[PDB]
RNA sequence: CGCGACCUCAGAUCAGACGUGGCGACCCGCUGAAUUUAAGCAUAUUAGUCAGCGGAGGAGAAGAAACUAACCAGGAUUCCCUCAGUAACGGCGAGUGAACAGGGAAGAGCCCAGCGCCGAAUCCCCGCCCCGCGGCGGGGCGCGGGACAUGUGGCGUACGGAAG
RNA sequence: GGCCCCCGGCGCGCCGGGCCCGGGUCUUCCCGGAGUCGGGUUGCUUGGGAAUGCAGCCCAAAGCGGGUGGUAAACUCCAUCU
């Protein structure tokens, strides 16, 4: 029963709860075991880098998020065609590639070009046979040089450039910012029903003289 | 009421003409697993000494099978196309006679899936091609 | 300035230079290929036509063109896909009336 | 390129060739036995789409089924409990017909494989399907790679779990807006997941 | 008026294999209530839950878009945080109720059929010899059987592929 | 910390055999899963609301096609997947 003020309250426990209830007991658990098989799985990849392959740079979809940008699943065939990694080698020297990943515009895609130019340039490849270094890289960059690489390789980073003081311009001053704002919302909206009765105007134009 | 579709293979080769048809057809028979190894060790033996790759001529043979036979009447290729009449699943050759008509090679339909099974050394063929054909054989195909 | 980029507008949208490039292969699915489109004619003469296509081109014979497409659309379920179907029997209809003229 | 024609042959089931061919097919199935070994794929092009291969161990059972809806098997249609379970007829099975099929064609060759099935004919009281079963534990299956897959004891009785293609159909499986009853692999394991209280050591 | 080929079937304590039944905490496929709440009660709720049937594994299921989106766009599955007790459903009452984006854990991609080309290039079984035994494989031989052109294998699969 | 016994995976030289050409440019060709999609109706299911999904019955495809674009429908452009 409601007594005096109160929110009007809906718990969601008609439907037997109890029966189902997840403890997190286990969690301190969990960490320690997520923790060794990431030491175990970093050793197994001696020199490579930790984390992982390298991720592209990418902007995040919605209207929300769309001034952030992170890492994606993979390099997209585009980029790598253009940064002349063949695509199946690029898995093999720790280069994530997404097939189904399109190139809407060219920044993008150029962004992510000297993404794979950096890395290329900074990755160090060792030979088949160590005893017989064909085409990987000389033994003095090799020797001692070789880190495992801890971190996301090249992490993604936001940049923003920075505007210095200027003097406004009278163009700046006129400009009428909420005004344009209102006729452009305008605009939009009647885009369509001014075409239509323009055309039916001309409808009647051409054959109006009879 | 059988359609003109299924209908058609009931109208089969005559004895006398099928009969001149299987003589020719028994000199373009597919080589057998034993007389294939025995062709190719004699590569092997003439290989090593001493004449070489040596093509020497591939024979005209009897080309089997409703799907090589297809791609070979598409292509125009196909000098004669023979179809068995007693497909049992009746859907893999019914197309044949009206794809044989439209590229223009003649075909025959004949009595018996395992009278061309025994041309290509197996128990059923549905459908076997003539390719080009030796100067000899002709005038015997193109009587038929 | 003039004008200025919106988020709103005709002209809305962050300005960025479009990449162009070649369409993704899987956009090609649904092309009609000259030795597909021979197989089809093939079976077409070899089958004939299913009951209901017979009997909408026979409204389309006596010109019963609305009638034909409620019939097909009935049959084959909406009005894009009935719209496609009329024209091909139409253009059977007069493929076979050229043929009958000579 | 015979395997092109005979499937846009099929795609023509309403043509006099195929209406007889469909009609005589039937009669002769309704002859046999409810669950029958087939020689051969009745549509060797269907079979193969589906996964089979003409080589020792791919076997072809043929099966009828039964149509229609599913009668509450309650005595004398009383169902006692409140109007809206009052229902006996006009009621749905769950899985097609095509995933009875092959459930029944599984647990009579318990020692093999369902792989797929396909649509042979159907009648008013009977629909026919010829299921694709795999000898698992044959040489030529055994000893190639690409089908060693269904050799492992993880595949066992796959029509019997909703793993087959027929099977999967009424799982509501798939990808975006439609398909969001069945997040985390199935239907239970999206209720589990939405009515479990996540109770964490901190609050 | 018999003898063969194939097809479709049958028998065998035929040679060699495989399935059955148990457990069932977790998982998969079905079937599926009513108590209860609504201060009555019939839709609703309980609940796709209990009970019932089947099937697995050390995990299972899912899974590499006939996806999300509408952005300057993301990019398989699964799990956590949040979205969110929200959009929505509901005698719009009682009640019920997701998803996308975002941040993380983990991260891995691939194969056929089809179209084609390659003298069926392919596979199983049985005898003989040698190397081995430890889960029965390797090599060679057999004018040794069988499967298979009603289609085996190699190339190749939407990220295109092949041939010059 | 020591000693003893057993088992398993890591590099080198050798062993028995397999193991067969990769990329770029141009040219010429080739490209797809049907009683399925989809539609009507019925029943169940969903938050899915002129119908989210599943199933039975009837109809029953196409190939510059098909699906989706959370309000039923016609026309039109676009996006996205296959
Ligand atoms: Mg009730
Ligand atoms: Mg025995
Ligand atoms: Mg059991
Ligand atoms: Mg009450
Ligand atoms: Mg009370
Ligand atoms: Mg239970
Ligand atoms: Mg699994
Ligand atoms: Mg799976
Ligand atoms: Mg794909
Ligand atoms: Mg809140
Ligand atoms: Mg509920
Ligand atoms: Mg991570
Ligand atoms: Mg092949
Ligand atoms: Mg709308």
């Amino acid at each position: 029963a409601p007594s005096r003020n109160g929110m009007v309250l809906k718990p969601h426990f008609h439907k037997d709860w109890q029966r189902r209830v997840a403890t997190w007991f286990n969690q301190p658990a969990r960490k320690i075991r997520r923790r060794k098989a990431r030491q175990a799985k970093a050793r197994r990849i001696a020199p490579r880098p930790a984390s992982g392959p390298i991720r592209p740079i990418v902007r995040c979809p919605t209207v929300r998020y769309h001034t952030k940008v992170r890492a994606g699943r993979g390099f997209s065939l585009e980029e790598l065609r253009v940064a002349g990694i063949h695509k199946k080698v690029a898995r093999t020297i720790g280069i994530s590639v997404d097939p189904r990943r399109r190139n809407k515009s060219t920044e993008s895609l150029q962004a992510n070009v000297q993404r794979l130019k950096e890395y290329r340039s900074k990755l160090i490849l060792f030979p088949r046979k160590p005893s017989a270094p064909k085409k990987g890289d000389s033994s003095a960059e090799e020797l001692k040089l070789a880190t495992q690489l801890t971190g996301p390789v090249m992490p993604v980073r936001n940049v923003y450039k920075k505007e210095k003081a200027r003097v406004i311009t009278e163009e700046e001053k006129n400009f009428k910012a909420f005004a344009s704002l209102r006729m452009a919302r305008a605009n939009a909206r009647l885009f369509g029903i001014r075409a239509k009765r323009a055309k039916e105007a001309a409808e009647q134009d051409v054959e109006k003289k009879k | 009421k059988v359609p003109p579709a299924i209908n058609q293979f009931t109208q089969a080769l005559d004895r006398q003409t099928a009969t001149q048809l299987l003589k020719l057809a028994h000199k373009y028979r597919p080589e057998t697993k034993q007389e294939k190894k025995q062709r190719l060790l004699a590569r092997a033996e003439k290989k090593a000494a001493g004449k070489g790759d040596v093509p020497t001529k591939r024979p005209p043979v009897l080309r089997a099978g409703v799907n090589t036979v297809t791609t070979l009447v598409e292509n125009k290729k196909a000098q004669l196309v023979v179809i068995a009449h007693d497909v049992d699943p009746i859907e893999l050759v019914v197309f044949l006679p009206a794809l044989c008509r439209k590229m223009g090679v003649p075909y025959c339909i004949i009595k018996g899936k395992a009278r061309l099974g025994r041309l290509v050394h197996r128990k059923t063929c549905t459908t076997v091609a003539f390719t080009q054909v030796n100067s000899e054989d002709k005038g015997a195909l193109a009587k038929l | 300035a003039l004008r200025y980029p919106m988020a709103v507008g005709l002209n809305k949208g962050h300005k960025v230079t479009k990449n162009v490039s070649k369409p993704r292969h899987s956009r090609r699915r649904g092309r009609l290929t000259k030795h597909t489109k021979f197989v089809r004619d093939m079976i077409r003469e070899v089958c004939g036509f299913a009951p209901y296509e017979r009997r909408a081109m026979e409204l389309l014979k006596v010109s019963k063109d609305k009638r034909a497409l409620k019939f097909i659309k009935k049959r084959v379920g909406t009005h894009i896909r009935a719209k496609r179907k009329r024209e091909e029997l139409s253009n059977v209809l007069a493929a076979m009336r050229k043929a009958a003229a000579k | 390129g015979a395997y092109k024609y005979i499937q846009e042959l099929w795609r023509k089931k309403q043509s006099d060739v195929m209406r007889f061919l469909l009609r005589v097919r039937c009669w002769q199935y309704r002859q046999l036995s409810a669950l029958h070994r087939a020689p051969r794929p009745t549509r060797p092009d269907k079979a193969r789409r589906l996964g089979y291969k003409a080589k020792q161990g791919y076997v072809i059972y043929r099966i009828r089924v039964r149509r229609g809806g599913r009668k509450r098997p309650v005595p004398k249609g009383a169902t006692y409990g409140k109007p809206v379970h009052h229902g006996v007829n006009q009621l749905k099975f769950a899985r097609s017909l095509q995933s009875v099929a092959e459930e029944r064609a599984g647990r009579h060759c318990g020692a093999l494989r369902v792989l797929n099935s396909y649509w042979v004919g159907e009648d008013s009281t009977y629909k026919f399907f010829e299921v694709i079963l795999i000898d698992p534990f044959h040489k030529a299956i055994r000893r190639n790679p690409d089908t060693q897959w269904i050799t492992k004891p993880v595949h066992k009785h796959r029509e019997m779990r909703g793993l087959t293609s027929a099977g999967r159909k009424s799982r509501g499986l798939g990808k975006g807006h439609k398909f969001h009853h069945t997040i985390g692999g199935s239907r239970r394991a999206a209720w589990r997941r939405r009515n479990t209280l996540q109770l964490h050591r901190y609050r």
